[PDB]
């Protein structure tokens, strides 16, 4: 009858957790303000903020770049998964120089 | 090849020590098969490379003694015999002996003494049967 | 030819398992530093490991003859009460020593009717079962020499020959370098006898109309002459000069004494074993 | 030779499934700014997943002979108390302890007559079940220097 | 997982092409009376893995 | 270059004519008799089914 | 809608090209007599997926 972590409710253990994301929170909006001042915006916005343009433009070139790169080599159009079977465990068990194969 | 371009420690100290363990371990759960009792890199990485540059400059080598073949004052066999021991190359498998060559000439033999009979066997039944049927049907 | 060439594969394999390389290039680099090293080579056996070992300067001594033959050795080591073999564990009380007391053991090689002796020693005891005997030919300690004179034990080095040079490039690129980081230094110079007041262009803003003059204010600066251009070029000439002396399929396209100090005894020791042990065929006598 | 190769097929094929390969390439990075690290290789097993380890400098011990031998090493962990294996959990009691709270675990590998012997301690007891010993030459515990010198613990 | 994912399928497929080059350059040797022809084969493919 | 095992004597050239005609004897007549004793069993099959 | 899609048909068109390229290069060796070549064929299919 939930014993433990859960002897208190879903809106409490919430509540407790939320002072940790603190430092994480702030030093993104600091980083998120000479790139893209969009990308991450806060918790207090609405149809009326406006978002202003900074003195330089070198750093959203080089997110969007590297944004492309990682992506265009970690997933592939080929299969990136090969699911294998041991070996010795078909020489073990085969009677024929087709199993392998098959298998 | 290109991964083995050096523009010696660590092998020693992570590579020796990391495959003592773990043929040890795998053996006692029965994922490797039982090792005889008492039977890295540097030369490892071109340990099969090694091979197969001596490997392929002996086939270079015996390629281009086949114009001579028709020269009737060279004893070819020992003049292989000594090209390749001038390359340090065993010698194991490489060259025929005096036995185990009559069994060749045998196998040769059969294998084409077979196919001759039947082939001819085939082509004299379908003239006999054709010659048949038509002098059958030509009364019609 | 044909059998004569196995028993060269048979021993290259032995020096591949047993790792030989590595202590090879640490000695090879003792050798142009210091100009001495010794190498021992344990006694071979069918199914264990028997790696090669090295010793430095500062771990052995030899004496020689004027003529050029070798005398004496001695070598010195340093074990724990733990790591010592339990045979000899056992002609020592365990009651004195800890687990974690260094004992020194001692080793004698010498001379004695064409032939050598041994023994080893601690505390000033000889240990039982230690002792033996090497033919005049077929010693297992190498004393390696690099630059050889008349008349000394032991030999120069070749990094010798260049010292003065590289003295020489080191105290020129100190000061060089040394006057770089004061010519990176800011210090205004305001004019006693003008009319600018210093405590106004401090506190102005990032874009201001403020009174005053450009004639009363400059910058201090390091003029020096033609006194960067000798020095860089005569660095330069010496940089350059060292470097055509370190070099700065293709074995025989990039290339003495060290064919009869380090390779030879190597082949002679490894024959005389091996036969002992039973991994090669017995070979005819003289042959 | 065909079984010969075979073996080392095999060999090569676990140590890929496991992944070996994400370990190592922090390894060799922290040989170039401290010179130090340590590898721990689980007991393998058939049908499970069992990762390699890596261990800091700021979390183990070495005491090294003059000579350059191993003569001890100690190793230390933090756990919470509902992350502990069940059969660690039942020589302890469970009112005491709360989820989240966090126990300190050391295990000790010492040398003694030509091989070498293994417990783990938790508070200031020996939990039962973990003893053991391991051949003079198949230690899984593989500590890693980068410049030697001599009489000296840890390298450069 | 990745560092052998994509060469994981192409590793067989370099094997074998070299497999076949080096299968297709024997046959000028096929009427030399002097040499075992199936155990070269079989230690060229040893040679590879 | 050493002469010992490079150049024919002037025995030792009557084995290598033994040698090949051996092998050209024994080729020729069994690749001779396979197709003749082929060629005669099927004509006679031949000549046995055809009738029906 | 794009995932594979513009290139949907190129991905298998350019499977069966390759294909067809390996094949055609094992034709000097069917003359071979110690050559296994139906399973050849197949484990140079299932090497391309």
């Amino acid at each position: 009858e939930r014993e433990g972590f859960a002897a208190e409710g879903a809106k409490a253990v919430y509540d407790r957790l939320k002072n940790g994301r603190q430092p994480y929170e702030t030093r993104a909006q600091n980083c998120a303000a000479v790139t893209i001042p969009s990308l991450f915006p806060k918790e207090s916005d609405n149809s009326s903020t406006e978002y202003t343009t900074p003195w330089q433009a070198v750093g959203a070139r080089c997110l969007n770049n590297l944004a492309a790169k990682l992506m265009l080599a970690l997933f592939p159009q080929s299969p990136w998964m090969r699911l294998t079977v041991s070996e010795y465990e078909a020489k073990t068990l085969s009677q024929d120089s087709e199993a392998a194969a098959r298998v | 090849v290109a991964g083995e371009l050096e523009a010696s420690v660590q092998s020693q100290e992570l590579q020796l020590p990391i495959v003592r363990v773990l043929m040890n371990q795998l053996q006692s759960a029965g994922m490797i098969p039982d090792l005889p009792k008492e039977a890295s890199t540097g030369l490892e990485a071109l340990g099969r490379g090694q091979d197969l540059e001596k490997l392929t400059q002996a086939v270079n080598m015996m390629t281009g003694l086949q114009p001579l073949s028709q020269d009737p004052d060279i004893n070819l066999p020992t003049l292989k015999l000594r090209l390749l021991n001038a390359l340090g190359i065993d010698t194991a498998g490489l060259l025929l002996t005096q036995d185990e060559k009559i069994q060749r000439m045998a196998e040769q033999s059969s294998q084409q003494a077979v196919v001759q009979g039947a082939s001819a066997a085939g082509a004299n039944m379908g003239a006999a049967v054709g010659q048949g049927a038509g002098e059958d049907m030509a009364q019609a | 030819d044909e059998g004569l060439a196995m028993v060269e594969r048979v021993l290259m394999a032995y020096m591949e398992t047993n790792s030989f390389r590595v202590p090879l290039f640490e000695a090879l680099k003792q050798l142009i530093v210091s100009g001495n090293c010794l190498l021992y080579i344990p006694e071979p056996e069918q199914g264990t490991y028997s790696p090669m070992r090295m010793y430095r300067l500062v771990s052995y001594v030899v004496q020689r003859d004027a003529f050029g033959n070798i005398l004496q050795i001695v070598t010195l080591d340093k074990v724990a009460f733990s790591a010592l073999p339990e045979d000899v564990k056992s002609q020592l009380n365990a009651d004195d020593y800890e687990p974690d007391t260094e004992l020194e053991v001692y080793t004698h090689i010498y001379r004695q009717d064409d032939e050598y002796l041994r023994y080893e020693e601690v505390e000033g005891i000889e240990v039982a079962g230690t002792e033996g005997s090497y033919p005049l030919t077929a010693c297992p300690y190498i004393p390696v020499r690099m630059v050889r004179l008349d008349g000394e034990d032991y030999g120069r080095s070749y990094c010798e020959e260049y010292l003065g040079d590289l003295n020489s490039l080191e105290t020129i690129t100190e000061a060089i370098t040394k006057m770089a980081k004061v010519a990176s230094k800011v210090v205004g110079l305001v004019n006693p006898n003008g009319i600018t007041q210093p405590r106004r262009l401090n506190k102005a803003a990032t874009g201001e109309f403020v009174a005053g003059r450009v004639e009363d204010i400059n910058f201090l600066q390091l003029t020096k002459g033609q006194d960067f251009t000798i020095a860089k070029s005569v660095a330069d000439a010496i940089e350059q000069r060292l470097g055509w002396a370190f070099l700065l399929v293709a074995g025989e396209l990039e290339a003495s004494v060290q064919s009869q100090e380090l390779q030879l005894p190597i082949v002679r020791v490894l024959m005389n074993q091996l036969q002992s042990a039973g991994m090669i065929p017995d070979l005819p006598k003289e042959a």
